[PDB]
């Protein structure tokens, strides 16, 4: 429902 | 009309009193439907609209392990963060992600939305073609090139234009009775005296949902927008929403001065007038 | 770093009227950092069991949070909102003005 991230 | 769903993340680092506080929310238009709180006994994304409840086991599983992620991956951006502006160990420092998608009145995809700030500001965010970035700042422009090389946006648009469409319609379908309805504002002014020659006039919206409306007062049909108070529209904690605009007029010049109301639950705008 | 001034309002659920029961809200907008105080007041002390809503922001990034409780307006009771954040030098306090 949410999204598979890391700046 | 048309609808949104959105989820919303903020992590706080708390240097020195543990790991960092990260509170998660979804909503479907003003209407909020799950939370997470790292710092909560359950550890468990939980139901917080009674629609949402009569998702299964595996739904309240898989939503608290993508959350949890999602709190890792923020955890790991704080450090990132702080090395990236060469900040020091000791201050608290603020990570918010929003994402989301956005569908018309026929429920088909209009668009989507995946944006990062760091401390208040704007860091990163998908721009409007799903393929491309916005970096604020040079910092930013280091995650872009990340993110480029990883294909994180292909993903994201995959997500977007996907899954969070098909989980909206599903929402929309199952809450249709909280989702799909309008509550047109039930409106009135109220006229109190300053001094004996002032007086402040109260326009009022009551009892509305969705959140979304415009009220303005008017002086012989001319916007009085810089002489007006608009307070930010508020939870009454039902599930509707308040809103008020107030200007103050000279006694005896009341009739001059009409509040205008639009809002998607009126047949036709309101005039409210003194007269 | 950003400081953003938590927007306060305090104000019943519904019309209040002396003797019915009603919830009374204090909603803070506009906020940023998210560290934030706020305590319902009942003619000056802290009323116990005040509930809060999830930490959410806007679109500008600002943090908005309603704390509220259950409550039956009288004629003699004060009510009031009580906020501390960094943008405040002291604690601020709005009064419940139920004539507004």
């Amino acid at each position: 429902x949410l999204a598979x991230l890391t700046v | 009309g048309s609808h949104s769903m959105r989820y919303f993340f903020t992590s706080v680092s708390r240097p020195g009193r543990g790991e960092p506080r990260f509170i998660a929310v979804g909503y479907v238009d003003d209407t909020q439907f799950v939370r997470f709180d790292s710092d909560a006994a359950s550890q468990r994304m939980e139901p917080r609209a009674p629609w949402i409840e009569q998702e299964g086991p595996e739904y309240w599983d898989g939503e608290t392990r993508k959350v949890k992620a999602h709190s890792q991956t923020h955890r790991v951006d704080l450090g990132t963060l702080r090395g990236y502006y060469n900040q020091s160990e000791a201050g608290s420092h603020t990570v918010q992600r929003m994402y989301g998608c956005d569908v018309g009145s026929d429920w088909r995809f209009l668009r989507g939305y995946h944006q990062y700030a760091y401390d208040g500001k704007d860091y990163i965010a998908l721009k409007e073609d799903l393929r491309s970035w916005t970096a604020a700042d040079m910092a930013a422009q280091t995650t872009k090139h990340k993110w480029e090389a990883a294909h994180v946006a292909e993903q994201l648009r995959a997500y977007l234009e996907g899954t969070c469409v098909e989980w909206l319609r599903r929402y929309l379908e199952n809450g249709k009775e909280t989702l799909q309805r309008t509550d047109a504002p039930k409106t009135h002014m109220t006229h109190h005296a300053v001094s004996d020659h002032e007086a402040t006039l109260r326009c009022w919206a009551l009892s509305f949902y969705p959140a979304e409306i415009t009220l303005t007062w008017q002086r012989d049909g001319e916007d009085q927008t810089q002489d007006t108070e608009l307070v930010e529209t508020r939870p009454a904690g039902d599930g509707t929403f308040q809103k008020w605009a107030a200007v103050v007029v000279p006694s005896g010049q009341e009739q001059r001065y009409t509040c205008h109301v639009q809002h998607e639950g009126l047949p036709k705008p309101l005039t409210l007038r003194w007269e | 770093m950003i400081q953003r001034t938590p927007k306060i309002q305090v104000y019943s659920r519904h019309p209040a009227e002396n003797g019915k029961s009603n919830f009374l809200n204090c909603y803070v907008s506009g906020f940023h950092p998210s560290d934030i105080e706020v305590d319902l007041l009942k003619n000056g002390e802290r009323i116990e069991k005040v509930e809060h809503s999830d930490l959410s922001f806007s679109k500008d990034w600002s943090f908005y949070l309603l704390y509220y409780t259950e409550f039956t307006p009288t004629e003699k009771d004060e009510y009031a909102c009580r906020v501390n954040h960094v943008t405040l030098s002291q604690p601020k306090i709005v009064k419940w003005d139920r004539d507004m």
